[PDB]
């Protein structure tokens, strides 16, 4: 015996308010902990592919990004301009 | 330097050389430092162009003409002692030579305290541990590899700190450290320029590294050490020193050993 999942339909109408938004002129500014974290990256990317490391060391960085999602959330554009929702 | 009096026309490049130690002159005292000295005079014998034989007599000429120019003294340096024209080494000229070599386990530990003097070093920081691991590297390489290794604690820390502008907070920069895995990243980026070249140096080698072999250590120290720590004995017997000893037998048994291990006990290269 298992419950039974529920779709739970529910159907949205967009807003034309939602993608109103302005930047401040500062935003395209970089800071400090972004040129920290991008230099960082650039470093670990080189590294990456300049280590010598087998098949077994590999599978441990790439295993601990693989198992978070079991469910998902589907959505249907309808040519009237309803946003159609369930869960499955 | 070599390469540009070499840039420099026929006629253009004795001149210039020759200005060069009249300028000396008018501010003696003073040291004139003719670099890459293989490239301005290589050997005569070696060369069919004209203009590089006429600047090694002009060299030859102008370095006679010191005993005119009071205090001057002409350095010279050259990758190879062996790449000059003979002519340079007669009495006067060029009579004095040292040579510098590469440094030892020693010197590069030295070297690597010397480009640290304004840094801050963390708690495991062991420079000895580095200058024993940079084999075949001179100093240029050292002061590369110091310089690294602060590139990456100051990328670490200071570029999460520090303001696009001018200048850096003191305290900021003073509150760096840079830790030991900062200078083993640098010493895997880090070449050494001087690896082919023979390093001669006094060996770490000592008798407690050999097992075995009591009377072969006493008879090295009777052949190295004893005719220098007591000539008056071989003089009164007028004994003629060995200048050598060949071993022989199996290999795998420590020969090579023994003779690091006496130079090292008597402090020989
Ligand atoms: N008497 C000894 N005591 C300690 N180690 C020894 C001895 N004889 C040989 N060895 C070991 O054997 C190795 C080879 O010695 P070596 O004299 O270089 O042999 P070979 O010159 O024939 O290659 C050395 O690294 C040393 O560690």
């Amino acid at each position: 015996v298992r419950a039974k999942l529920d779709r739970q339909r529910r159907v949205f109408q967009p807003s034309p308010l939602a993608s109103q938004f302005e930047l401040p002129g500062d935003f395209f500014n970089l800071t400090a902990e972004e040129i920290k974290r991008e230099q960082r990256l650039r470093s670990e990317a080189v590294e990456r592919l300049s280590v010598l490391r087998t098949k077994a060391m590999r599978e441990k960085e790439e295993q601990r990004g693989l198992r978070k999602y079991n469910y998902t959330l589907l959505r249907v554009r309808l040519p009237d301009g309803c946003l159609l929702q369930g869960t499955f | 330097n070599g390469p540009e009096i070499m840039s420099k026309l026929a006629g253009e490049s004795e001149s210039n050389l020759r200005k060069a130690f009249e300028e000396a002159e008018k501010n003696a005292p003073a040291i004139i430092f003719i670099d890459e000295l293989d490239a301005i005079a290589p050997k005569r014998e070696k060369t069919h162009g004209e203009v590089e034989r006429r600047i090694v007599s002009q060299l030859l000429t102008l370095m006679d003409g010191l005993k005119q120019r009071a205090h001057v003294i002409v350095m010279a340096a050259t990758n190879r002692p062996n790449s000059i024209d003979p002519a340079l080494r007669r009495f006067g000229r060029f009579d004095r030579e040292v040579d510098i070599g590469i440094p030892d386990a020693t010197g590069r530990l030295e070297i690597l305290q010397i480009h640290t003097k304004n840094m801050k070093l963390a708690d495991d920081v062991d420079l000895e541990q580095v200058a024993n691991e940079t084999h075949g590297h001179v100093g240029a390489d050292l002061a590369a590899l110091c310089s690294e290794a602060a590139l990456q604690a100051i990328r670490k820390k200071m570029d999460l700190i520090d303001l696009e502008d001018e200048t850096i907070d003191a305290e900021v920069m003073n509150s760096l450290a840079v830790t030991m895995d900062d200078f083993r990243w640098a010493l895997s980026q880090s070449n050494p320029s001087a690896l082919r070249e023979t390093v001669v140096e006094v060996p770490q080698v000592t008798w407690e590294d050999i097992g075995g072999l009591e009377d072969v250590k006493r008879e090295l120290q009777e052949l190295v050490q004893y005719p220098v720590e007591h000539p008056d004995k071989f003089l009164k017997f007028g004994m003629t020193p060995s200048k050598g000893v060949l071993f022989y037998g199996p290999p795998g048994c420590g020969k090579t050993l023994l003779a690091k291990a006496i130079a090292n006990e008597c402090q020989a290269n």
